[PDB]
């Protein structure tokens, strides 16, 4: 289900100057703001870090 | 506290309806968890939410 909510959306476009990335890492490309009590379960026992 | 700080993590809603759905669940959740730990000790992960 999570591989559904990341990857339905068509990506807009290539903006150069908005580049949020990893530390030393790959450019994020997603957001995902939940609620406070949601991300105590997926980051609890679904998710990485 | 944890349904009303939810309550309050809304804005405050005076509207004495969000004043009464607030209170016949803040009657709900007492009784499901009072005593949490005891009636789910041994359900590993749920003590740890």
């Amino acid at each position: 289900w999570l591989v559904d909510l990341t990857t339905a959306t068509q990506p807009s476009v290539a903006v150069p100057r908005l580049t949020h990335a990893d530390t030393r890492g790959r450019p994020v490309d997603g957001v995902l703001v939940t609620t406070a009590a949601i991300k105590q379960r997926l980051l609890q026992s679904f998710l990485k870090v | 506290l944890l349904p009303m700080q939810r309550y309050l993590d809304n804005g405050r809603l005076a509207t004495r309806v969000a004043r009464a759905t607030l209170v016949a669940e803040l009657k709900r959740s007492f009784c499901d968890t009072s005593f949490f730990l005891g009636k789910a000790g041994h359900r590993r992960e749920a003590i740890e939410a």
